[PDB]
């Protein structure tokens, strides 16, 4: 009904800011502290995501009918949560890598090497928790705006309101997983949960980040804010 | 047959059995020390718990003790007025919690513990799934058996979605409402984590050593 007009929405706002791992030409180039190199193609590509993760909260149904304030810090406190999660559904088993929204496809080594440093292994034993989810577009999609629209988030201006936007897509997953998985509706809050995961993950990972900030000179302009000013 | 596996009833038999120098840290501590006592007798009352290896026992425990004691005085808060109600009966502020280095973990308590579980009404049977969902936690590192252990938290997922579509049945997203609690949760219970170091629990006694003499008690 007007929930799959939901479904479908977030769905096209996830394939059109985010390719499915299956549809994208790779391409490809021991463990150190960062190797600057992959750090560049790394940082250069993480920018390229988060314009497209603020492409894809735009075309959520109602987000920007928050106040500006609001979607920036929205946007500013899910980041990396997205970052992390849409790298993770782009993570091969065999192959023991990761791919990137233009085909880059690295290693374990590599991301290490690229960024990840201590946080590698947290990530990759995150992405092979995913797998046994078998989560397609629609659901990577969901899972992610419900991290966005998060009225936890502090210094909102209308909390209550994000919580409104946020529970149309709590139900939009809830019907959508345990429709094409009819015998184990576990699924739900088990995809659900993994947001917990995520926190976790990416809390550390906004330690790495500082630490990054520093030791890269000039890295990581800030860049949701002017960016959502327009 | 869901409430069956993981009963409600059981669940709630266990919040209810552990249910309760004066200086902030002082008061922490010793409210900390005072539901440490008393876990191992929450978790034996809850359904199949005891029936997991001993050496499980104590990993889940350890594993999510601090996690399990915020979610209690956070609910046990929501009478307090921008405050924490300590399970020792005193009322703790923010003041207080500034003097004892941890202001920021109180606002954080209160905007995003205290105040959802008030203005949703969580009531102790969610608070107590929500618990065994914590619990019964299957990424406890070293654990023998995890599929088990989140057989048996799925277990508690069936139960107290099961509950909510009972209980509240003009609020269907009500499941996940309670839910998205534990990422906050979470997040909050690693920020304590870092303030061991100046909140002694128990005699320095390392945790783990306490946790197994309550079991093999
Ligand atoms: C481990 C950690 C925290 C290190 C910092 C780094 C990061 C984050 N934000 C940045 C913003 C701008 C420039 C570089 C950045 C690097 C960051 C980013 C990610 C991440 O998924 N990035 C990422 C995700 C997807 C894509 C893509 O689809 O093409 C590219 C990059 C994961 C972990 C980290
Ligand atoms: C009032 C904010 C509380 C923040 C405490 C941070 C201290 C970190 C160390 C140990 C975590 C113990 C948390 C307090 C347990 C109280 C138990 C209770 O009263 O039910």
């Amino acid at each position: 009904p007007e929930v799959g007009e939901l479904i479908e929405k977030v769905r096209k706002a996830h394939q059109e800011t985010f390719p499915a791992l299956c549809q994208l030409g790779k391409y490809t180039t021991q463990r150190v502290s960062l190797d600057i190199d992959l750090w560049d193609k790394f940082s250069e590509l993480s920018t390229k995501c988060i314009i497209k993760t603020v492409e894809f909260a735009k075309q959520l149904p109602g987000f920007t009918t928050l106040t500006i304030a609001d979607q920036i810090t929205l946007l500013k406190a899910a980041c990396l949560d997205i970052l992390i999660l849409r790298i993770c559904t782009r993570y091969t088993p065999e192959q023991d890598t990761m791919t990137f929204s233009d085909g880059l496809t690295l290693n374990r080594t590599q991301m290490h090497n690229a960024g990840f440093g201590p946080l590698t292994d947290l990530v990759f034993a995150f992405a092979n928790q995913l797998l046994p989810l078998e989560m397609d577009d629609a659901e990577t999609g969901l899972l992610s705006a419900i991290c966005l629209i998060c009225g936890d988030r502090q210094d909102l201006e209308q909390p209550d309101r994000v919580d409104m936007l946020q529970e149309p897509l709590l139900e939009a997953l809830k019907v959508y997983v345990r429709k094409r998985r009819p015998s184990r509706p576990h699924m739900f809050p088990k995809m659900l949960m993994k947001i917990t995961d995520l926190r976790s993950i990416s809390a550390k990972g906004a330690e790495r980040v500082i630490t990054l900030k520093m030791e890269i000179p000039g890295s990581m302009p800030p860049l949701i804010q002017e960016m959502l000013e327009n | 047959s869901a409430n069956e596996d993981m009963p409600v009833e059981k669940i709630l038999e266990a919040e209810l059995a552990v249910e309760p120098p004066n200086d902030p840290v002082t008061n922490i501590c010793q409210a900390a020390d005072k539901q440490l006592f008393t876990l191992v007798e929450w978790a034996k009352r809850i359904p199949h718990f005891s029936e997991l290896p001993l050496d499980d026992q104590v990993i889940l425990l350890r594993a999510g003790w601090n996690e399990l004691l915020i979610a209690s005085f956070s609910h046990r808060s929501i009478a307090v007025k921008d405050g924490i109600l300590l399970a020792t009966g005193l009322h703790v502020h923010r003041n207080s919690a500034h003097s004892a280095g941890v202001g920021a973990i109180f606002d954080r308590v209160l905007t995003e513990l205290v105040s959802k579980m008030r203005d949703m009404q969580m009531d102790k049977t969610e608070l107590g799934c929500l618990r065994a969902i914590v619990l019964f936690n299957p990424d406890s590192k070293g654990l023998s058996n995890p599929a088990e252990v989140e057989a048996l938290r799925e277990k508690v997922y069936a139960s107290l979605e099961a509950y909510c579509k009972h209980k509240y049945p003009e609020q269907p997203g009500r499941f996940a409402k309670l839910l998205l609690r534990l990422p906050a949760l979470r997040s909050i219970g690693l920020k304590c984590l870092e303030h061991l170091f100046f909140f002694k629990l128990i005699g320095d006694t390392p945790i783990d050593t306490f946790l197994m003499e309550m079991l093999e008690a």
